[PDB]
């Protein structure tokens, strides 16, 4: 029970090269883009959308 | 920040007109990309839409979009299998928006998908 | 990290029976059974934890990707690519000043059941 969890015995471990350099893993970012577009409010909505929608809201 | 006034902002940021109502999942269209966004679950914001996948691209090719980085933002590129249908989406807490998150939000989801082509 | 990094770890620790290190690495390797987890603040005021999962060859992308669609739990682990490494990476997310049940004990109980899940070959 102690020292346990999803029915597995826990313990530490030192962490090797590969996980402390994934772990800090960063992306250049990319410039802007979506002031320099056309941007327009939703009339309608797709039919797939709909059923995605109201399935899961 | 409750979504009624993120969105709000997000329309005036965008130069739109602001919905008599704002409804529950809001709609908004950047370029080629329908954009949604909507409460889900309660106190987070989340965006998503339907990008158009490359055959091409292998299982390895399509997950490698999908890993960490240092911009929370960053999308998720997952399937909806009831559907049939990719999604696209990020996700972020309503309790610690500022005047530019969701604005960033946007973007940040709409390059993700301009990408996937 | 810092002392916030420090201080959810010490807590997670005793939550598990862990002895706690005099040392705390940036990089915090825990053994959940079969699988090899690992936790760390990325970005700063987020906690991220991730492993590297059996995946199935069976599966094809659809399957895979299916596994990412979002839900009512902000938890629910990410499987993903690192293409540098070549290995394939599931991972999860939260904020370090609001963490699930004050602790981080769910998540990587959720990261775990993951890859537990994922390791099922159908």
């Amino acid at each position: 029970s102690v020292g346990e969890m999803s029915g597995r015995s826990v313990s530490q471990q030192t962490s090797d090269q590969y996980a402390n350099n994934l772990a800090g893993r960063t992306e250049s970012p990319q410039g802007s883009s979506l002031a320099s577009r056309i941007i327009e409010r939703l009339s309608s909505v797709a039919h797939s959308v709909i059923g995605f929608i109201q399935r899961m809201f | 920040y409750s979504f009624e006034q993120a969105i709000t902002q997000l329309f005036q940021q965008l130069s739109l007109s602001i919905p008599d109502t704002i409804e529950p999942v809001i709609g908004v269209k950047v370029g080629e990309f329908a954009c949604h966004i909507t409460e889900h679950p309660v106190g987070q914001i989340l965006m998503f839409t339907l990008p158009s996948l490359d055959n091409n691209d292998e299982k390895e090719t399509l997950l490698s979009h999908n890993i960490f980085s240092q911009d929370i933002l960053k999308p998720i590129l997952s399937w909806d299998e009831v559907g049939g249908h990719p999604v696209l989406w990020n996700r972020q807490p309503l309790n610690s928006l500022d005047n530019n998150s969701l604005y960033t939000q946007l973007e940040m989801l709409v390059q993700g998908a301009e990408r996937l082509q």
